[PDB]
């Protein structure tokens, strides 16, 4: 009951997923050969939530791989947990995007997308009680922006009335990767205006800040960084795959952090983090959870959330904790620091509360904060959007793909008013 | 900065079923500009249709002012409102032997285009039925569902949606027939007319003016297909009347100055360039007398007042 599918869209995308699937495979007491070698009977109660059961005692993630180049494929076939994967739910392409949205979306991506429905049709098929949808890509390239977009319209064509979550990589401001990624965010993010239910803002930038100072780690790579996501991706779903005192899965959280449907972008958060030195010289209590949660400096989005205020905000906690004791200080919170939240929306803070803590740690939490700082980061896009705009700067590539102008007015106008509603319900 | 949205009230006939129920008049009209709910709990609006009015009484009372606005150059829409039950589609459309207010409208304005014409007129109309968000072309079902396209200069086209240039009222009266009998009320039947004209003087600078002309047969509020549609229907009906109350408070020149919620769904972004046109508007809420109907009457009613 209550099966969930996961789609891992371009390279960055699928990196993330691999991460992913690693960390809950290791949760779940699953080993590399899908084999169940846990301890607990709990581990395996939910176990259907993200796997299916194979035949002689294995278990298959319930993941689609889709890349419009094969490189990748290999990479993780190749890579650690490479073999648990589902042979079939490998979808690639021969000719890859080019950085171009327009590729991703209508012309290469279009092609290889029937094959994806198919395979996700028949996923769904499988499952009794299917609550839906988890994408993890990145709206700064071409496959990872259009194939997911096209997929994302196909999939609330297809299955309306189902949950549709992704897991975005925004583009940050001084860390610029590519050229045309303002497009590519833009077009990207007009579509998901439309058909994602929740959207987890995930930058860079604001990872590297984690790691830098709050970790302090020497030297991070790509797999650090998506350790991070991995884990607050746990989080969110800690509530289907295990008891609690007090549950909330993934439509709860959504009820009680969307007011009105355009908003639903969420700035992430994970706590606790440390350093190897600094473990020692700490307080492994709710109050220092609740303390490094709600630091501006622990947000995974890069966005100063004092610039703006909590529409809402869930916390998601995990471990053996009184209830009083977690009341009191989300209580303390919103009370202390009353100008960061919105004064309309009473009690701001959803609490969610799972007995089963993350490996390695007794208590754990997850944020998940709808704040108005958000507008930042669409207000940047749309200013660079602007800036390449006016003078049809890269247009002609686009174009080329059958792309027309409009659109791109279209999507800067969408844009535009979204951080509009935001300001205004500030 | 206001829409000029007058408020009218239709009550419908009490029904041979009401009356075998036994249900009494649960709305007492204490004026054309007051109606009571009973214990009678007050509503004003701006005209207030008994039982026994007429087509062309709800026309001369309530639409002509929007039909000749159109003509003259401006946008109007009416708004047929309520939960359903409430009267909107026999308000708007009726029965080819038995028409609505869309007939009433077509015979005025032609008149009125014909005596103008001495201006050369094309009336573009178009039909759509709005479903699951999806934009049905009714003149053209063969293109099936159409989405929505903003304009240079924000305003918005349905996406290749079908137009009849048309000359008179029998050309659109049996072009919308046809087009309600291409429909799903499960949808928003969203009936529109541009009224152009053109200098006839065709060699001069022709500054045309495009009248936009809209009556909406709003799926009604519904209390796993029609679950979905129920749904969907619902939460554009509370869309569309929010971006109303919105409206409201923009009219009013209050201090809450924002950007108002059409982009919470296609039937308002459509809507939008008539909402906060060059326009006057209208609702047209529809009521049914009887005591079975209490809940419906003080549902719409309420509204009603908060629209007005
Ligand atoms: N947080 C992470 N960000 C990444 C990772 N790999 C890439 N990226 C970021 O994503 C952007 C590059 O995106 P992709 O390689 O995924 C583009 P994709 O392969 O989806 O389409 P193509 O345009 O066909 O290459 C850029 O901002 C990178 O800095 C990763 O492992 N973690
Ligand atoms: N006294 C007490 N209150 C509880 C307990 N668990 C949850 N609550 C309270 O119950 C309310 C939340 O409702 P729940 O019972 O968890 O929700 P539910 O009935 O399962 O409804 P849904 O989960 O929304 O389907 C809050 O006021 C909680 O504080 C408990 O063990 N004891
Ligand atoms: N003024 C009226 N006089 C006679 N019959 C009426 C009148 N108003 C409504 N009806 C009848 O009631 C039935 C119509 O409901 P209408 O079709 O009026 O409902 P509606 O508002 O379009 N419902 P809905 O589509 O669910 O929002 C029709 O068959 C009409 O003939
Ligand atoms: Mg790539
Ligand atoms: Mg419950
Ligand atoms: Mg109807």
């Amino acid at each position: 009951m209550r099966e969930i599918v996961h789609i891992q869209a371009g390279q960055c995308g699928n990196q993330i997923g691999a991460k992913f699937w690693e960390v809950i495979s290791d949760e779940h007491g699953i080993d590399p050969t899908g084999s169940y070698h846990g301890d607990s009977d709990l581990q395996l109660e939910r176990i259907n939530v993200y796997y299916n059961e194979a035949a002689g005692n294995k278990y298959v993630p319930r993941a689609i791989l889709v890349d419009l180049e094969p490189g990748t494929m290999d990479s993780v076939r190749s890579g650690p947990f490479g073999q648990i994967f589902r042979p079939d739910n490998f979808v690639f392409g021969q000719s890859g995007a080019g950085n171009n949205w327009a590729k991703g979306h209508y012309t290469e991506g279009a092609e290889l997308v029937d094959s994806v429905l198919d395979v996700v049709r028949k996923e769904s098929e499988s499952c009794d009680c299917l609550q839906g949808f988890q994408l993890t890509h990145s709206l700064g390239g071409g496959t990872g922006s259009g194939m997911g977009t096209l997929l994302i319209s196909k999939i609330r064509e297809e299955y309306p009335d189902r949950i549709m979550n992704t897991f975005s990589v925004v583009p940050s401001p001084k860390v610029s990767d590519t050229v045309v990624e303002p497009y590519n965010a833009t077009l990207s993010v007009h579509q998901l205006v439309e058909n994602t239910d929740e959207t987890y803002c995930i930058d860079n930038e604001a990872l590297y800040d984690i790691c830098f100072r709050t970790l302090k780690l020497t030297t991070p790579t790509y797999g650090d960084l998506n350790h991070l996501v991995s884990a607050t991706m746990s989080g969110v779903t800690t509530c289907l795959r295990f008891p609690g005192q007090l549950n909330a899965d993934l439509r709860k959280l959504a009820v009680n952090m969307v007011p009105f449907p355009r908003l639903h972008f969420f700035m992430p958060g994970f706590a606790p983090l440390t350093s190897r030195g600094s473990q020692q010289y700490r307080a492994l209590t709710v109050p220092e959870l609740t303390q490094q949660m709600f630091d501006a400096k622990n947000m995974m989005a890069a966005c100063d959330p004092r610039h703006g205020r909590y529409l809402t905000v869930a916390a998601v906690f995990r471990g053996r904790m009184s209830m009083k004791e977690v009341d009191e200080q989300m209580l303390n919170v919103q009370n202390k620091n009353s100008s960061y939240f919105v004064e309309w929306i009473p009690n701001n803070v959803k609490t969610a509360v799972c007995d089963i803590p993350p490996r390695g740690l007794k208590m754990s939490a997850t944020f998940i904060g709808n704040s108005t700082a958000i507008q930042e980061l669409f207000k940047r896009i749309s200013e660079q959007f602007t800036a390449m705009f006016r003078r049809k700067a890269f247009l002609h590539w686009y174009t080329g793909e059958g792309m027309d102008e409009m659109e791109f007015t279209e999507a800067e106008s969408n844009m535009n008013d979204l951080v509009s509603e935001y300001q205004q319900y500030q | 900065i206001t829409y000029n949205m007058n408020v009218v009230i239709r009550c419908r006939p009490m029904s041979n079923s009401e009356k075998n129920e036994g249900a009494k008049n649960v709305i007492k009209i204490m004026d054309n500009k007051m109606i009571v709910l009973l214990k009678e709990k007050r509503y004003c609006f701006d005209y207030v249709f008994d039982e026994n009015s007429t087509q062309e009484d709800v026309y001369n009372n309530s639409v002509k002012p929007l039909v000749d606005a159109v003509i003259k150059g401006y946008n109007s829409t009416v708004f047929a409102y309520g939960a359903t039950g409430a009267g909107k589609t026999h308000t708007i459309i009726g029965y080819k032997n038995e028409p609505g207010i869309m007939m009433m409208i077509l015979q005025d304005l032609f008149k009125k285009i014909k005596t103008l014409k001495a201006n050369e007129y094309k009336i573009k109309c178009s039909f759509i039925e709005i479903y699951n968000e999806n934009i049905c072309d009714l003149l053209n079902p063969s293109s099936e569902y159409l989405d929505l396209r903003e304009d240079p200069v924000k305003g918005i086209t349905v996406s290749n949606i079908f137009e009849v240039c048309t000359t008179s009222v029998e050309e659109i009266m049996e072009l919308i027939h046809t087009g309600n009998r291409n429909r799903t009320s499960r949808s928003h039947g969203v009936l529109q007319v541009i009224v152009e004209e053109t200098e006839k003087g065709q060699g001069l600078y022709q500054q045309t003016k495009k009248g936009k002309l809209c009556v909406i047969d709003l799926a009604g509020s519904e209390r796993g297909m029609r679950m979905l549609e129920g749904a969907n229907i619902n939460r554009s009906l509370l869309a569309l009347g929010n971006v109303i109350n919105a409206l409201v408070s923009r009219s009013k020149g209050t201090s809450k100055s924002n950007f108002i919620p059409f982009r919470d769904s296609k039937l308002t972004r459509l809507l939008k360039d008539s909402l906060g046109g060059n326009c006057k508007t209208l609702m047209i809420a529809n009521i049914s007398p009887s005591h079975l109907s209490y809940e419906d009457t003080h549902n719409t009613l309420k509204y009603a007042n908060r629209a007005k």
